[PDB]
């Protein structure tokens, strides 16, 4: 699949450095060298980006690798904000009263929001709930984030009223440190 | 209900 | 974009240079937007110390020295702007006591509120009159004067297009900075709005 | 509205009971709207006399009296409004000495500018503190404190919502000047935002 | 006053280092060099400690040095516990809901345990009070941390049905990482 | 009141 791309691997503890490259040798890409060979195709790094001293290709994040992976696809890194650095106010916690529930989100993707959502300070819930209940163990949810207009989550936050907002709120309160103005971003008017 | 359920996935 | 989230949360000022009148409303303002306001004999070192477009002495140590013009334009986007990222947020050096735009008129053009209110005091203070409005003849029974100079940020707008149309300068906010800066009327051709 | 049109053009004013610092700045800003400027000794009848959010003593005959909360509104929006069509663009009557919102906390929605700075003016006169952010629990830790009161225009936007989810009043601006107007705090429930 | 004492100092920035061996020498002490000369008398540390590579006299913190020299007296570093490192959980915010007011402490003691209570999340306000005021900009005290029965914080905690504790509860709250229970440490029962 | 001053010092 990658076939002729080679890859630069930064910012990575030494286990998982040596996971992402085997990974990207079984697509049939090439992996490079510390004070380098040539500049490469493509720099992998952790998803809040991290220094990049070379010049190189893209700078591309770990998802943008498995989602090409999982879909067997060569995405482009402009087509989604999360296979490219995304930009985090350092020390910021906007969300830690809010409890946030995803839809129409699945894996690379689902796991990158959900670490986002926990760094700015809000809980993540697998289920979406109207009413906390101690017996379950789930607590009510204060935001729904998806993608489309519909689903079961969807229909439910409207009974229920609660904001169903989209991927592009969590990204700005991240980017700001700031609790993005729901309003602004509903799944309503997109 | 009260909970709806997830994506199954 | 902040809804409900208080803008200057955990933040704290001084406010120095100021009048009274301009103290207590600048004191107010941040406290509406949830910043606190430090004391002359406070233990600890203010996040900004607040002054006057010009500047003043700030003696305490302060994170940051920043003016009203960049407190009030924070305050109405709801949007914490770097005071880098525009030169009137910290102190503007001025050549004191020089008048090098005393026979000129200036109308803005993409500047509004706060920003226009400050870009206005300068060229004031620098000599020239500014009008509100861009005109390219005097009319003295609509009591409107001729405007010499358009100052604006981007190519585009009414006023932009007219200052082409009639043939008058369009040039950056630095050229009005440099000069004040200078005390000397900067050469408008490296601030054509046309080159950038 | 006005591209390049004076907005003020022909049209003369007094300015009445500001400071000196006040009075040159609204003498400065009618000026650069092609506004005149008329003296105590003048010939004749001003179209407008400028005078404080509440009021002071206009002994000269002139055209209609006006608030600078509706000249710099005027300015701002490049529209001529009708000085009628707001309470605050005259004198609004307050009955002097009376704090009825002593205990309220008050955030306003849909105001911008000169008007919420008036409207923020009253609310303090009458013993309100005003916040920007709009929170249903303080947080002393990020020095927020719950807001009691929202007063809106009109039934939308983030803060109306968020006032009918935790079901705290949501009134009009009537409720304030009404209260102003007679000394005791007005009721609530015949201001509601959702009667309207 | 501190004449035949040798000191080192650690852990701090070029410039607090500076200025701390400098009100050393106001007091007659001699500040000692790195791979160090013979051992110091005492070791001047900040107040959560910090790593000592050499055997030293006695591990003290710069709030012993200044309330040593404010009361021109030479403290035992034992008789109380802010004169040598404090131990903190680190990362933990036990006190986030919590607005404190002292009594009865005075300059280095009262900035250090300000210190101590704004790292483990509580806010400290210098009034004592039991009503929230947006206009005065006051909010609501939880907790009174003094010494003795007595004084007008003291009165006006029991009128208003507020804990007042020692400081041992902060200390203990901060070595642990979790909230003290205020009931084991009242200042009535000392 | 209902307010506790400082510890002035």
């Amino acid at each position: 699949l990658f076939s002729q791309k080679s890859f630069l691997v930064l910012g990575f503890s030494n286990e998982n450095e040596s996971n992402i490259a085997n990974i990207i040798k079984e697509n049939a890409g090439k992996i490079m060298s510390l004070l380098s060979r040539t500049v490469a195709d493509y720099a992998v790094v952790p998803l809040l980006g991290c220094e990049v001293e070379a010049t190189v290709g893209e700078v591309v994040t770990n998802t943008w690798l498995v989602t090409c992976i999982d879909y067997q696809t060569l995405f482009d890194p402009k087509s989604n904000p999360l296979f490219t650095p995304v930009p985090v106010m350092t020390g910021m916690t906007p969300l830690e009263d809010c409890v946030i529930s995803f839809s129409q989100c699945a894996g690379a993707e689902k796991e990158s929001l959900t670490f986002l959502a926990n760094l700015l300070g809000a809980s993540v819930q697998e289920y979406f709930v109207r009413k906390s209940n101690a017996k379950k163990g789930m607590f009510a949810s204060t935001h729904l984030i998806l993608k489309e207009r519909g689903g079961s989550k969807y229909e439910a936050a409207k009974k229920w009223n609660l904001p169903a907002v989209t991927i592009a709120w969590l990204l700005e309160t991240a980017r700001t440190g700031k609790r993005a103005d729901e309003s602004h971003f509903l799944i309503e008017n997109s | 209900s009260d909970l709806v359920a997830p994506s199954p996935d």
